[PDB]
């Protein structure tokens, strides 16, 4: 983990960010619950992304 | 008070008696094994 | 709160013999009806003072015959040194008496609620075995600080063994 | 109660294409999922009698393939439960 | 609109103390604030007794046993073995019969203010007013304060080499 | 929403409805009159659906039950440790696990007896283990005896907590029936909670626990040199050394550099040669697998946070057309009978058992349990057997849903009573599916019986006749031995060697080898599809015909446990769901007869066995399968008398008790059928003609004594064909393969 340029939490915060903007569409109510749940889903996304992309590929 | 009358019921009282007649053979048998006679 | 600490008042205790409080701060006399356990705490402290008297009293050194102690733990040498002599087997039995013959029936009057769950009887005293309000009471809380400091002492009297291997007269032989 | 049998063949290309061009190369194919199947049956096609059970590309890519074709014409014809 | 935040009110005033009401995320919205309150209190209080537990790391009169784990993962790696398992063991249990029925009885609806009333030789404490409450508030700014001086010296070192905290200012 | 609302003091504890046998029904309450209310004490005993319709205090009665048998299931493992602790030679064991054959429980020497211990080595006999709980303890890393005297000191102490457990929540804090209806929690803390949090748990204890111990019991070391596993946590330099990715810490983990946790996880599959079961590293990654899986599967389910799904708003949405409404109606049917939840939990906990038993034979998850074979088949059998069982219990309890708990007002159109529209074109298709498997799966064995005894063995299925080679099998088969190159692209062998590459040997013992499948594994595959398909037939037959046949239109009126109608439509004996339930229970033990039987015969010719220099083979049987599977001549002298000889040999050895369990369980099995084809009207009247004899001598009884009841003198004949014939099948099975391995 380093910093801006391009690495892991690069590529964490866009996953976080589309999965909180999946929560404003699955029941898009601008409660807690979206963030903890839908921070926590753009959050499985982004490590099924990062190790997939460390995988099958350059990161 | 009424615990005495569950263990006056058919199958406590037949454990505690085929218990107690089952050690009598078995404590009758380490005691006096291969009893054939008498 | 009835107890002098964080808060639960009066839970189900209140008027047995703390005379500094009701501890109670662990849901068991929630369910547990509270006799049991005052029959309970009262046997464990009574053989817990027995224990502890018995771990000094050894400590100060006597034996009929035997070997030299160097614990009063560790079962080979103390423990089955008396169990080869045939010894402690008796001194098992005859409790093996006491429990089942005057403290079955005596945990039955523990059971219906009709005993002050200690009492076997038992004043061999002339001018102090108060029977009623004052001395049996506070003297019942002598019993029963003293057997609870001889639970956690009787603890410690153990557990002296990893850096001592010694007696707890060599203990205080030691710093 | 089938109302809907409008179209079928949007499947195949709904399923050769989205296999096709991904070649995914360490497995059987090398190449796409569907170019090691399609270039493996005209191989055995002019009356071939072989084709034994050693014959990967083209026994594993029957079921591989055929397994996703009729889900995917089965989700075809739940893309006719919007209608 | 509850004078610290972005103009969007905030339901909760229902006796916690420290009136700022600062909810941003609505967390006191899906938990109770005697739950939560016995929480800032009682994190206030290791951020405090932490906070000079560090500054008496470096210090005069110590138990004299030491001088090389000066530091503190080197002191999470040295006491946690043999001399640190009982600073454990002696508030687990302490935990388990006074912060169990704490949490949990105030959690079930006992109604207590959640500082679990303790020993107090201190204090003005006898004028039921707001000097009690602003001991409060006193004392859980200075718990939120000792907390972020804990980030601080957690902070002051990992990017700083696992040096220490006022030999930093040299 | 979510809450919880319990009911506190609810039941007082006394002793006083103890002292009246028979409280719990109404109907039961009045009194011996006869000694059918002995019997049917007991079976209304557990009737918590039939005692009062409050579905509160049924539901109460049965959670609090539950910690019962979770007291019983306690009692028993801490049994299981505390005789692996005081009684066993697991230590002794631990040192040369392939010489020293596994025993705990050591005979009293009373009257010959004490021949039965067997002299397995270890510096002590006893008769031996095939349980194998040593396997599952090295697996455990268990070392020492103390962490047994220990283990089962907290088995009892989790047993005490859940008989305090059971008597705390019926008697003096009891739920509501709204805390029970809350199942998008109950799901939401099994998936999650139970079962995540213990497989995650678990591969905390694999990681920090097995996979230094037995990385050091696979180099050899005996077990005093190997540190406690405690000893592993305070220091990583005792772990650094045996794999070096503990010295990175959790870093790489937080940091998503799973790459470097090659050492403690990684997937590949095989066996380990040296110990001859899974890499615990393989074991330890696996069940990380199920608890990131489960832990995301458990959050599915909305309960007060308004994110996840309901169960309502899910079976709703599949409105099928050739259903028509649609699973509308289903949360209402399993959120209010309990029979309808056991059926479901009873046959897929049953088919996990034997999902268990074919994972277990083929790949041995517990170290040197494919070395002494024993351990390898029993436990591939008894989780054959409640692998059985618990599936008819799933044609018991949805029958009884469909006689007890089924209501025709929620249950309209939906997909459940669609199938009873239709039952008929259920139950034919069935029996079309039984005859047509019944011919073409053992017809081929009277086919081939007759030709091999009319000497044309060139007519029969042989290999060298007509060969029936399973095409299917052997393909999927070859696609797994191309598995951990091709498709499994990180894996290194193949996911079992009952599929691939050559066998594994540990200890001259064979511990996998590829099973191969030719033209009689074809033929006894389809007895299994036969005889599975007849207990479909029958458990389909107790549930769409349990309640309104065209044979007996009202079965909802007369009950579930009823034994007829009587002699009217030209008899109607035996036809209640209850009935149906007790010929599942014989063809139970025909279809898991024949599955074991299936094993225990082709893995002794096609697998077990020893090796010898060279790599040369030597099975226990020799190979002889193939040319004798395929007739019943074969099968009934090459397998039920030639593996007979070392059970029925054995007098006067340590096997002799099985010698004991092989003639009694047939006297059980004979002794089941005077129950099943005698009648009551017979035995009533030769009772009452003994009741004569008691009359003249004033020795009458005065409970009067009945015969037992039809259900009754039916349901004994199950329970004792069932003990009778598995304990036949028992001592044969381990009087057969303790004399070998
Ligand atoms: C779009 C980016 C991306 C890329 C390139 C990959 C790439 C990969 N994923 Mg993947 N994955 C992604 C997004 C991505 N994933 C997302 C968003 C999720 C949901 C959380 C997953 C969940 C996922 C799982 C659950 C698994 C993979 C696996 C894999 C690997 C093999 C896939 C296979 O078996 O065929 C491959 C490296 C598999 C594997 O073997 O990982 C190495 C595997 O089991 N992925
Ligand atoms: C309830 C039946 C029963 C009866 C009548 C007896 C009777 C007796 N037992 Mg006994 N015993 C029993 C059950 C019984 N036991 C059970 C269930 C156990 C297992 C815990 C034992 C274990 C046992 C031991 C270990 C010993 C006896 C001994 C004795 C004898 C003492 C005098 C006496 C004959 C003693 C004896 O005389 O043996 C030498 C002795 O040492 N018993
Ligand atoms: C019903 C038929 C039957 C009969 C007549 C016998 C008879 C006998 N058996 Mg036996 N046995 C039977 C069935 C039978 N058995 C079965 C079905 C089994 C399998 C479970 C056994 C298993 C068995 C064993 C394992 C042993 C015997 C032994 C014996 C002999 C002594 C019994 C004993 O313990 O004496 C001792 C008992 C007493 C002295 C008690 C009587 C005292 C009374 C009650 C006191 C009151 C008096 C007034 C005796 C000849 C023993 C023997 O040595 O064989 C010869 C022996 O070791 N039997
Ligand atoms: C800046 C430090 C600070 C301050 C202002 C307070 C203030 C307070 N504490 Mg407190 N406390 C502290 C540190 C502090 N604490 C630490 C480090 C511990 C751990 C040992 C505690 C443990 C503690 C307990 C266990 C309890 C309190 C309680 C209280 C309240 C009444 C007692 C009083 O007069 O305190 C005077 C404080 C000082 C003079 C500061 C000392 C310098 C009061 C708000 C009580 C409470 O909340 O109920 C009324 C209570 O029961 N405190
Ligand atoms: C995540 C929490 C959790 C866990 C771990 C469990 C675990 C279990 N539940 Mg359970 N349950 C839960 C939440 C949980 N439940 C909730 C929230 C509900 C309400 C919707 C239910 C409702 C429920 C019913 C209705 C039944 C169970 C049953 C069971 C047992 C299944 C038998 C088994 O797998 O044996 C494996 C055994 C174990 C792994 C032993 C685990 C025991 C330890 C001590 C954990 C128990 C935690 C416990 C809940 C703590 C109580 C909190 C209290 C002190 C305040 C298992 C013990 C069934 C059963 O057998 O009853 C007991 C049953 O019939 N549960
Ligand atoms: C060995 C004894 C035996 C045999 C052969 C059968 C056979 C059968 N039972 Mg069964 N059954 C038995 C014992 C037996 N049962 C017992 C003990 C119970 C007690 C619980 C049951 C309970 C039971 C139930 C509850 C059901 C069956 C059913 C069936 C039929 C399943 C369909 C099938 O296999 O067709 C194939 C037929 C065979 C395999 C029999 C051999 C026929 C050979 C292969 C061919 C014919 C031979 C020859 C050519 C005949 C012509 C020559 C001759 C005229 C001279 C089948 C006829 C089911 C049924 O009735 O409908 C499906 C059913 O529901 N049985
Ligand atoms: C049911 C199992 C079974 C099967 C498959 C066979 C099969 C066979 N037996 Mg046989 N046999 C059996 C049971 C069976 N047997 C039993 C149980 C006995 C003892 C009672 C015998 C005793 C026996 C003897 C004594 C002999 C054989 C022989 C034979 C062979 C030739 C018979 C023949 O001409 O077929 C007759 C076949 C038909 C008349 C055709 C009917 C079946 C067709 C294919 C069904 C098709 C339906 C179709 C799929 C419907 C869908 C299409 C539609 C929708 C359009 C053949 C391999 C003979 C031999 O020499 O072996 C080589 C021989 O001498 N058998
Ligand atoms: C499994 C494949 C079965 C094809 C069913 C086709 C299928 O599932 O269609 C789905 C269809 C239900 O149609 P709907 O659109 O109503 O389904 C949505 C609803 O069911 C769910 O809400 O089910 C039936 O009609 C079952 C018909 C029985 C068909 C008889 C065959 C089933 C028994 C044969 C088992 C064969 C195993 C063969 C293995 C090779
Ligand atoms: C010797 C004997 C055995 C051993 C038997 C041992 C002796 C069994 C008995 C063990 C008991 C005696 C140990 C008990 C220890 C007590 C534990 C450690 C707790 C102690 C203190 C608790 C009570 C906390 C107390 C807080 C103290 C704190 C300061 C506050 O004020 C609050 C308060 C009071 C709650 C074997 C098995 C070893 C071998 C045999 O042959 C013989
Ligand atoms: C009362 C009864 C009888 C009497 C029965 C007995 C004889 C009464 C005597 C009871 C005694 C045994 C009470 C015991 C009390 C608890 C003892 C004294 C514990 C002491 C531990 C203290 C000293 C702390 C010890 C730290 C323990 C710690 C572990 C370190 O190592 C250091 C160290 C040693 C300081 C009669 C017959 C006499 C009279 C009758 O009327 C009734
Ligand atoms: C034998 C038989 C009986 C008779 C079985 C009798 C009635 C039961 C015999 C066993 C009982 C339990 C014996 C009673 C003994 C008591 C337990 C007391 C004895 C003292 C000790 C054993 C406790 C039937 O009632 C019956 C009914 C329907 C179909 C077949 C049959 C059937 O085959």
């Amino acid at each position: 983990m380093i910093t801006i340029p391009y690495t892991i939490p690069t590529i964490m915060v866009i996953s976080n960010l589309v999965g909180v903007a999946v929560g404003r569409y699955a029941l898009g109510r601008s409660d807690l619950t979206q963030l903890i749940a839908s921070m926590c889903f753009g959050h499985i996304i982004g490590v099924g992304i990062v190790l997939g992309l460390s995988n099958m590929g350059v990161i | 008070m009424n615990l005495k009358k569950y263990l006056s019921t058919a199958p406590v009282v037949a454990t505690l008696w085929l218990f107690l007649t089952a050690g009598i053979l078995i404590e009758l048998n380490r005691f006096f094994p291969d009893s054939l006679f008498y | 709160p009835s107890m002098p600490f964080l808060k639960r008042p009066s839970k189900l205790d209140g008027s047995l013999p703390g005379g500094e409080g009701c501890f109670d701060p662990l849901g068991f006399t929630e369910v547990f009806s509270l006799e049991w356990l005052r029959e309970a705490e009262i046997k464990h402290c009574r053989v817990a003072m027995l224990a502890v008297l018995g771990v000094i009293a050894q400590e100060f050194g006597t034996f009929d015959f035997y070997n030299a102690k160097s614990k009063l733990q560790l079962s080979p040498d103390l423990h089955n040194q008396f169990v080869q002599n045939g010894a402690l087997q008796q001194i098992l039995l005859f409790v093996c008496a006491w429990e089942f013959i005057v403290g079955l029936p005596a945990l039955i009057e523990s059971v219906n609620g009709n005993r002050e769950p200690g009492y076997f009887g038992f004043d061999p005293l002339k001018l102090g075995g108060t029977v009623g309000s004052a001395q049996w009471k506070r003297m019942q809380a002598g019993e029963l600080r003293n057997g609870r400091l001889a639970m956690i002492a009787f603890g410690g009297f153990f557990h002296q063994q990893l850096l001592t291997k010694q007696g707890i007269i060599e203990q205080l032989a030691h710093f | 109660y089938p109302l809907n049998p409008a179209v079928i063949f949007i499947a195949l290309i709904g399923w050769s294409a989205v296999a096709a061009i991904p070649s995914n190369i360490p497995v059987l194919g090398g190449t796409g999922l569907t170019q090691a199947f399609l270039a493996s049956i005209q191989r055995l096609l002019a009356q071939y009698p072989t084709g034994p059970k050693l014959d990967d590309p083209f026994w594993f890519y029957l079921i591989v393939y055929h397994v996703g074709l009729f889900a995917l014409l089965i989700f075809g014809q739940i893309g006719y439960a919007g209608y | 609109v509850p004078f610290a935040p972005v103009p969007e009110a905030v339901r909760e005033s229902g006796l916690a103390g420290s009136e700022a009401e600062f909810d941003p995320l609505m967390i006191t919205s899906y938990l109770p604030i005697s739950w939560m309150r016995e929480s800032e209190v009682k994190h206030g209080r290791i951020a405090m007794l932490a906070f000079v537990g560090t500054l008496a790391q470096q210090a005069y009169q110590f138990p004299w046993y030491k001088g090389a784990p000066t530091t503190l993962v080197g002191a999470h790696d040295h006491f946690v073995t043999t001399a640190l398992a009982q600073i454990l063991l002696f508030t687990s249990a302490f935990e388990i019969v006074a912060g169990v029925p704490a949490a949990i009885q105030t959690v079930r609806g006992s109604g207590r203010l959640p500082g679990y009333y303790g020993f107090d030789p201190l204090g003005l404490w006898g004028k039921d007013e707001a000097s009690r409450k602003r001991m409060e508030l006193a004392e859980v700014k200075n718990g939120r304060l000792a907390m972020i001086a804990m980030l601080a010296l957690w902070h002051q070192e990992v990017l700083s080499g696992g040096m220490g905290v006022i030999e930093q200012l040299v | 929403q979510v809450k919880v609302v319990v009911d506190r003091d609810v039941v007082p504890t006394s002793f006083e409805k103890w002292a009246k046998p028979g409280h719990f029904s109404r109907s039961l309450a009045k009194g011996p009159k006869t000694t059918t209310w002995i019997w049917n004490l007991h079976a209304d005993a557990h009737d918590f659906d039939s005692h009062t319709s409050s579905l509160e205090e049924v539901s109460r009665k049965i959670f609090s039950a539950h910690f019962g048998q979770l007291a019983i299931i306690f009692i028993w493992l801490s049994g299981m440790y505390f005789h692996g602790a005081r009684f066993s030679n697991y230590v002794a064991w631990l040192s040369n696990p392939t010489g020293i054959k596994p025993s705990a429980q050591v005979v009293w020497p009373i009257v010959g007896q004490q021949i039965l211990n067997a002299d397995v080595g270890g510096g002590m006999q006893g008769i031996q283990i095939t349980s194998g709980l040593f396997q599952l303890w090295r697996a455990s890393g268990i070392v020492n005896e103390l962490q047994l005297y220990v283990t089962a000191l907290g088995g009892l102490g989790m047993a005490g907590l859940m008989i305090f457990a059971g008597w705390f929540h019926y008697h003096k804090a009891a739920p509501k029936l709204e805390w029970f209806q809350n199942v998008e929690s109950m799901l939401n803390h099994h998936l999650a909670g139970l079962l995540g949090l213990g497989s995650l748990s678990w591969a905390g204890h694999q990681i920090h626990v097995s996979l230094p111990i037995n990385k050091l019991l696979d180099a050899g070391v005996a077990p005093s040199s190997i540190p406690l596993p405690h000893e592993f946590i305070l220091n990583r330099n005792l772990m650094a050394e045996l794999y070096p990715s503990f010295q990175q810490g959790l870093v790489p983990f937080f940091t998503l550099n799973w790459k470097q946790y090659s050492d403690i996880l990684t997937f590949k599959g095989g066996l380990s040669p040296v110990t001859g079961g899974l890499w615990l590293t393989d074991v330890a990654h696996h069940h990380l697998a199920i608890a990131v899986l489960f832990l995301v599967a458990g959050h599915m389910y909305r309960t007060n946070w308004g994110i996840g799904h309901s169960i309502k708003q899910i079976l709703e949405a599949h409105k099928g057309p050739l259903t028509g409404e649609g699973h509308k109606g289903l949360y209402e049917i399993l959120t209010t009978s309990w029979h309808a939840n056991l059926a479901i939990n009873l046959a897929m906990l049953g088919s996990l058992s034997i999902i268990v038993a074919h994972h277990m034979y083929a790949m041995p998850p517990y170290p040197y349990l494919a070395t002494d074979y024993p351990t390898q088949l029993s436990l591939f059998t008894h989780h054959m057997w409640i692998g059985g069982f618990c599936i008819v219990g799933a044609g018991a309890h949805a029958a009884i849903y469909m006689v007890r708990d089924y209501s025709p007002t929620v249950n309209f159109n939906n997909v459940l009573d669609r199938m009873i529209r239709h039952r008929d074109a259920i139950i034919s298709h069935l029996n079309w599916v039984c005859i047509f498997l019944g011919m073409h799966s053992f017809g081929l064995y009277i086919h081939n019986d007759t030709m091999r005894a009319l000497g044309r063995a060139q007519d029969m299925f042989s290999d060298t006749a007509i060969q029936l080679q399973p095409v299917f099998a052997q393909w999927i088969q070859q696609i797994h031995t191309l598995a951990p190159g091709n498709t499994a692209v990180n894996a290194l062998a193949t996911a079992s060697y009952a599929f691939g590459a050559d066998t594994v040997t540990v200890g001259s013992k064979i511990a996998m080898m590829p099973i191969k499948l030719g033209t009689a594994d074809f033929m006894v595959h389809h007895i299994h599809a036969f005889t599975i398909h007849v207990t479909t037939l029958i458990l389909l037959k107790g549930v769409l015909y349990a309640r309104n046949s065209r044979l007996i239109p009202d079965k909802a009126n007369l009950g579930f446990r009823f034994p007829c109608d009587g002699p009217g439509r030209g008899g109607t004996c035996q036809v209640s769901a209850w009935d149906h339930v007790f010929l599942g229970l014989f063809w139970m033990y025909n279809a898991l007869s024949i599955v074991i039987f299936h094993f225990s015969w082709k893995m002794q010719s096609d697998v077990w066995g020893t090796v010898t220099s060279n790599g040369a083979i030597s099975h226990i049987t020799g190979g002889n399968f193939a040319q004798s599977a395929i007739t019943i001549n074969g099968w009934l002298r090459d397998f039920l008398w030639a593996q007979a000889s070392q059970v029925i040999q054995s007098y006067g050895s340590s096997l002799s008790a099985y010698g004991l369990m092989f003639l009694g369980a047939h006297f059980v099995w004979a002794f089941s059928l005077m129950f099943l084809f005698s009648g009551r009207g017979y035995w009533q009247e030769l009772i009452e003609s003994i009741v004569w004899a008691h009359n003249k001598l004033k020795v009458a009884p005065a409970i009067a004594p009945r015969a037992l009841s039809i259900t009754q003198g039916r349901a004994v004949g199950v329970a004792h064909y069932l003990l009778g014939g598995i304990a036949t099948t028992w001592a044969f099975f381990l009087a057969r393969i303790i004399a070998v391995g």
